[PDB]
This record gives C-alpha cells, structure tokens and sequence, in this order.
C-alpha cells in the first residue's frame, strides 16, 4: 500500500508538468509565422 | 472566412485585429461552420 | 506485487521521457519567429 501511494505522487506531478507543457503548447500556435497556409 | 474560422480559435490575437478592421461587417463575423 | 513494480519501471522512464520533451518544448518558444504578435 505504500507502493502505490508514492505512484499517485509520481502522478500528480507528471500530469502537472504535461498541463504546463499543454499551455505551453498553446503559445506556439499563439504565437507563430504562418504565409504559407493561406487557405 | 475560414482565415477568421482558424485564427479566432486559437487566440492568434493580431490577425485577428487585421481582418477585423472592415466596418459595418457582421455577415461573417456571426457566420457558422459545418 | 511484482506487476505493480514493473508499472513504477514504466512510469519512472514515462515522466522522465516527458522532461525531456518539456525541456525540448521550451526550446521552441527560445528560437522562434514572432513578427506577426508585434503586441
């Protein structure tokens, strides 16, 4: 039961550090040259 | 049309000031997709 | 016990491989073209 226990905790953090990553994301489509892809 | 479709869902903030300087046009600022 | 075990092995390389990438994530906002966002 303590094995588990440090796995949440392992996975709290993992899914923080991807919603920071998927903001992240976000600021590239933000911010970004599209000439291209006039469409 | 679909430029105002792509850059308004996505917060591109700056187009979206540029097409939007046309006065007195609604017809596409309300218009849907599929 | 020993499946458990096995998931923390394929979680420990699973975040360690997303802190490669959100490092690597940051280097595109680092090197990137904004001319259109003047703001």
């Amino acid at each position: 039961e303590m094995e588990i226990l440090k796995q949440k905790y392992r996975l709290k953090d993992l899914t923080f550090l991807l919603e920071k990553q998927h903001e992240l994301i976000k600021l590239i489509i933000q911010k970004m040259e599209i000439i291209s892809e006039t469409e | 049309k679909s430029p105002l479709h792509f850059a308004a869902s996505y917060g591109r903030i700056n187009t979206c000031q540029r097409l939007l300087q046309d006065i007195s046009d609604t017809r596409l600022l309300n218009e849907g997709d599929l």
